[PDB]
RNA sequence: CAUCUAUAAUUUUGAAUAAAAAUUGUGCCGUUGCUAUGGC
């Protein structure tokens, strides 16, 4: 897929996945594609985390626009099994959103990982 | 057929809404359709004939309650109307079917029946119930039923013989008691005992002590039967835990210092020393537990300590048998655990004893007298046991 | 009539026994048969029947089930202590009755007889929770309702052949009667995010690990019913436990990637970290494809008291010894990559080369998750297990450096759950069944639903030794 | 109620059916078509 | 109320470090994380068990 | 719910003063501070020698409890 | 857990029913034969 430009290498996600599932547990998390538009539209989210093998791409594609509008980074992991896993739930989700907070104990790793994707962009 | 139900089924109907020389005359023709009868159109019938017996009885009892049995949870219904409008005439017709009785479902009838009738004065009715008793027990003997059933059935006559004598006063049934010990010492009659017993113990332990008058009734033929265990003529287990279960539920009931007496005290030790002689490797603990109560029952005279001390140890003797020695020793370590205190100046009596059973090579044993009795015995004394024993 | 002269009694008929089957072997080895009953007490891999398997042959059997999505299955064989001489079971209408235990997301635990290694698995008995068993406070430490009420996870059955005790996301623990199914006694977890995940009993004693999933290993007692201890350290939840005859349990946490050892009686631990490199193994490849990177380690076997294997996510298989922090051996994607998605499926546009570039070759592969694997205790075999509908049985080596795949069994068709062995027979002639709980579904989450004639049930294997 | 529900359902899958029909150049009846019959599959539930 | 690993600690100022910081959480003494109510809870459930019962 | 768990550490063999000297850990959760006689009696269950061998001292409660 | 009982097996009597001794692979549907496998 040429449509999911970003798309992360293993190690990207291993690390993307680790702070997904920190940011879970804490609970600055919104999950799916609606809850992440949502966190778009409302200007809150830090970043966005997409699948790659969602079946089709385009109902997700959606949200690249939205993306580089507001001018927040996004990137694309291959299994979205894998992004669910990482999320807690027991459904496999497309989209996950990190959302902002500064009152949050993962902010430094939030950061890291951002710039690097900032990078890779 | 279906004329006769109609006609069953209109009478019932009129007689709701509703004379006895035109009301027992079709009670007659009713036992009359009943026994002529005893297919489906044969079962409807057993049906009206039981409706029509109940709106009777609503609104011969005897034989009115026989067909009831002989003819389910329409019957079981319909007992229990009988009861809530109806008693010692009741009584009379439960003794009278019961003779007619002697089936499985008539039984369980009859069973439900009788337990309805206690739940449900007393004096006047005792003497039929507990000749029913009797009966029930002489069924136990000749029933062409299996073990497990007549044991159920053993065990619910029990429990209603335990709720009858528990409402009925107390002074009243001691020349009842005198009978009932008398009809169970005078069927093979190890079941009278074993009925007997079984009940008895049931008693004791629910009316707590005022069973000493009818134990002193009790001593001498309960003293015949313990010599015959020793002598060895019975063998039955389940009755000689009955036995001492009831003298152990009587020596530690006894509130009123009734075995301080030293005739039955003597009695009762003599025998249950000999019973230590003769056990059984079941029953130990049973026989431990009894001659712990009797010691902790004459704990304060010191000669029945005396003679207590020398008739166990007389029975731990070092040239016995293995089992014999082991429940002795046993005996021997509860009662100084129990009381402890009335014992110190016996303990010099029966440290050769211990001397011996350590020496013995059966290790079982030899385990038994460290560990129980001289862990107990050095416990009591405080400092160890290790200046007696060189 | 002396305790002592009827132990010398059972010791004599035993070594009849023995030289009478030194005969029939026949047809130095006593000395080397009484080493081996107390060798099993050291710690150190001695079972060696890892090229007397007949696995080409070994005989399939699936048995399909009523109810949906088996967790869990663990199965007790009796065998014979050397201490005293009677049996592991206590009963004795049972003789050595081998039973199994199965536990299932239908809220349902169920016993089958395994006695015969040619029939199927027959099922004695079994008892099913349902809501009627939910808490009337909902919000206190009080959770002993005597059924379970959501979603049963884990099943381990004690080795005396008493209890069977079972744990789910309910937080409870409850354990049951082996006869009746009659839960003689429930305990609570104790936490309001204590899910109970992994149960395993300390071989041939009473004592049981419960890995929960609050970050928690407790340790209780069964023959006390009470909960000794209470271990702390992970960083994820602890998924997956085992343990051996002595006073060690290892558990694999997940998202941490971590492998710990505990030694209870020390109260102390050990970390084994993994930690391969993409950069590294394709720079060493050029100095000689694909490299997946280290997600969650699932799955942990101790397969010796020095010695555990660690079935990862990414299809890793590792070998670890307690010497060394690194993995002694790793395994690469040991049940192959996952089929690649349709093309039609994933673009949704007419253009065919257009999908194909959706597709887009390599980029979007991933392995087969190793779902369970299992190490036969003090032997040199283990059984891997992923929805690949192939067990997969592998070999170690003598110098416990490294292993083979001596085998693969084609006959499951699923997410492989749990795998379990048993063993029968005489001492140089013995069968194996491999008992599998398989399900449609992955025992904790969802995640997946679509695998191809996947069915819920037990797949047992039996095979056979000669050599 | 049932209303409001099918109602949601239709909106929803409304949503994916025009991100699927914006975003790809020659789109496709048959993901239309399978999305049609999943609601189906829920109008024919109640 | 809140232990770190396994240690009850009622230090304001305590300066975790990075696996202390993953391991903090409620004590299993406490009414939150564990065993029976306060003494504020179980005295108004005595409270109002004696009003239902008068 | 309460088992008292006791186990040993640094289990020196003294032949000096004929004596085995360790360090006893308890853990007695949802409990409090188990006797010295407790101890020495389950200690010389343990051990297999006599109460009246076995010596303890010196037992020290952790903060928050439970050892 | 043991005992007892129950179902199921032999023995004897009777052509046999009958009598008693006495003893001791699925929740749903699908293909498919004398067990194997589809889908929900």
């Amino acid at each position: 897929n040429p449509k999911a430009f970003p798309l992360a290498d293993a190690a990207l996600t291993q690390q993307i996945l680790d702070v997904v599932q920190q940011a879970a547990n804490l609970r600055q998390l919104k999950k799916g594609a609606n809850e992440a538009t949502k966190t778009l539209n409302r200007g809150i989210s830090e970043f966005i985390i997409m699948a790659a093998d969602c079946e089709p791409i385009e109902i997700l594609l959606h949200l690249p626009l939205l993306c580089e509008d507001k001018n927040v980074p996004y990137v694309f992991v291959p299994s979205r099994v894998a992004l669910g896993r990482a999320c807690g739930v027991s459904r496999p989700v497309i989209a996950a959103s990190i959302t902002t907070n500064d009152a949050s104990a993962i902010k430094t790793q939030i950061y890291a990982v951002k710039d690097k994707i900032e990078t890779l962009l | 057929k279906i004329s006769s139900l109609a006609l069953i089924t209109n009478c019932v109907q009129v007689l709701g809404v509703k004379f006895y020389p035109k009301i027992v005359p079709p009670s007659i023709k009713l036992f009359d359709a009943s026994l002529a009868d005893s297919n489906p159109l044969k079962e409807q019938l057993q049906v009206a004939i039981l409706l029509l017996f109940a709106g009777l009885i609503k609104r011969n009892i005897l034989d009115v309650l026989h067909v009831i049995y002989f003819s389910s949870s329409i019957r079981l219904s319909v007992i229990s109307l009988i009861i809530e409008n109806i008693l010692k005439e009741v009584l009379k017709v439960l003794f009278r079917i019961w003779s007619t009785e002697i089936d499985t479902v008539a039984v369980s009838l009859f069973l439900s029946t009788l337990e309805s009738t206690v739940e449900n004065s007393a004096t006047s009715q005792s003497p039929i119930f507990f000749k029913l008793l009797l009966s029930l027990f002489e069924f136990r003997s000749i029933s062409s039923f299996d073990n497990n059933t007549i044991s159920r059935i053993e065990a619910s006559v029990h429990e209603i013989s335990n709720s009858y004598v528990l409402k009925m006063n107390d002074k009243v049934f001691r020349p009842l008691f005198v009978i009932l010990v008398r009809w169970a010492f005078d069927i093979t009659e190890t079941e009278r005992l074993l009925a007997f017993f079984k009940f008895f113990n049931k008693l004791q332990e629910n009316l707590r002590g005022i069973i000493t008058s009818y134990f002193t009734y009790l001593l001498e033929p309960v003293d015949m039967l313990l010599k015959r265990f020793i002598s060895k003529d019975m063998e039955n287990v389940n009755l000689r835990r009955l036995v001492i279960n009831s003298l152990t539920s009587s020596l530690k009931f006894d509130r009123d210092e009734y075995w301080k007496s030293t005739s039955r005290f003597e009695l009762i030790s003599v025998s249950l020393v000999n019973q230590l002689s003769n056990i059984e490797n079941s029953i130990g603990k049973y026989l431990v537990k009894a001659i712990g109560a009797l010691a902790s029952n004459n704990s304060g005279v010191d000669e029945h300590n005396q003679i207590l001390n020398k008739l166990i140890v007389e029975h731990m003797k070092a040239s016995c048998s293995s089992n014999e020695k082991l429940w002795a020793i046993r005996a021997m370590k509860l009662i100084y655990s129990k009381i402890g205190e009335s014992w110190l100046v016996l303990l010099p009596q029966l440290v050769p004893v211990i001397a011996e059973l350590l020496e013995d090579d059966d290790e079982e044993i030899e385990r038994e007298v460290r560990t129980g009795l001289v862990k107990v015995v050095e416990n009591v004394l405080g400092e160890p046991f290790d200046r007696y024993l060189d | 009539e002396n305790p002592a002269d009827k132990r010398r009694r059972l010791a004599k008929q035993y070594l009849e026994n023995l030289k009478s089957e030194a005969n029939d072997i026949l047809t130095d080895i006593i000395a080397s048969r009484l080493k081996e009953d107390v060798a099993e007490q050291q710690g150190r891999v001695f079972r060696y029947f890892g090229d007397k398997l007949l696995i080409s042959e070994a005989k399939q059997s699936f048995t399909r089930v009523g109810e949906n999505n088996l967790t869990c299955i663990s199965c007790f064989q009796p065998v014979l202590n050397k201490y005293t001489f009677e049996e592991s079971s206590n009963g004795d209408k049972n003789k050595g009755r081998l039973f199994a235990y199965t536990v299932s997301k239908d809220l349902q635990l169920t016993k089958y007889d395994i006695t015969d290694f040619s029939k199927r698995p027959k099922k004695l008995k079994y008892a099913k929770g349902g809501a009627k068993y939910i808490p009337t406070s909902k919000h206190e430490y009080e959770n002993t309702t005597e059924g379970h009420y959501d979603e049963i996870l884990t099943v381990a059955a004690s080795p005396d052949g008493k209890y069977v005790v079972t744990g789910g996301r309910d937080r409870k623990l409850i354990v049951w009667s082996t006869e009746s199914l009659s839960p003689v006694k429930v305990i609570p977890t104790k936490d309001r995010r204590g899910e109970v995940l992994s149960l395993a009993f300390r071989k041939n004693s009473d004592q049981l690990y419960a890995s929960c999933a609050d970050f928690k290993i407790r340790t209780y007692s069964i023959n006390q019913f009470s909960q000794l201890e209470i271990l702390y350290g992970h960083h994820d939840i602890v998924e997956d436990i085992s343990a051996l005859a002595m006073e060690r349990c290892v558990t694999v946490g997940a998202r941490d990637r971590t492998a710990m050892l505990w030694k209870i009686p020390d109260e102390t631990r050990l970390t084994f970290r993994g930690g391969d490199e993409p950069q590294k193994l394709l720079r060493r490849w050029m100095k000689e494809p694909l490299f997946f990177c280290e997600g969650s380690i699932d799955v942990v076997s101790m397969v010796d008291d020095f010695h555990f294997i660690t079935g990862s996510d990414n299809g890793n298989i590792c070998l670890w010894s307690l010497a060394k922090k690194k993995p002694i051996f790793t395994e690469r994607i040991a049940h192959g990559i996952l089929p690649e998605p349709s093309f039609n499926d994933i673009s949704g546009e007419t253009d065919e080369e257009l999908r194909k570039r959706q597709l887009q070759g390599k980029k979007l592969l991933q392995p087969f998750w190793i779902t369970s694997l299992y190490a036969i205790p003090y032997s040199n075999v283990f059984i891997s297990g992923s929805w690949s509908g192939s067990l997969k049985v592998w070999k170690i080596s003598d110098n416990l450096r490294s292993f083979e795949l001596l085998g693969e069994l084609s006959g499951a068709k699923g997410v492989v759950t749990k795998i379990q062995v048993v063993e029968s027979g005489k001492h140089g002639k013995e069968k194996f069944r491999i008992l599998a709980s398989i399900a449609k579904e992955h025992r904790l989450g969802r995640w997946i639903a679509n695998v191809s004639g996947a069915r819920n049930g037990i797949y047992s294997a039996v095979i056979d030794q000669t050599g | 109620k049932n209303k409001g529900r099918i109602s949601r359902y239709l909106a929803n899958k409304c949503s994916m059916a025009s991100r699927i029909d914006n975003y790809s150049e020659e789109p496709s009846n048959v993901f239309g078509s399978v999305l049609k019959k999943q609601v189906e599959q829920r109008l024919e539930f109640y | 109320h809140i232990a770190v690993g396994k240690q009850i600690v009622n230090i304001p100022s305590f300066m975790v470090r990075l696996d202390s910081e993953k391991h903090i959480d409620f004590a299993p003494t406490s009414p939150f994380g564990g065993a029976r109510p306060g003494r504020v809870a179980r005295r108004n459930a005595a409270r109002k068990a004696e009003a239902s019962g008068e | 719910s309460d088992a008292v768990t006791i186990r040993t550490r640094k289990v020196i063999s003294n032949p000096l003063l004929a004596r085995k000297q360790f360090v006893v850990d308890v853990l007695h959760p949802n409990r409090a501070n188990v006797s010295k006689d407790e101890l020495r009696e389950k200690l010389a269950e343990v051990y297999k020698a006599e109460k009246d061998a076995v010596s303890v001292f010196g037992f020290r409660t952790q903060f928050g409890g439970g050892k």
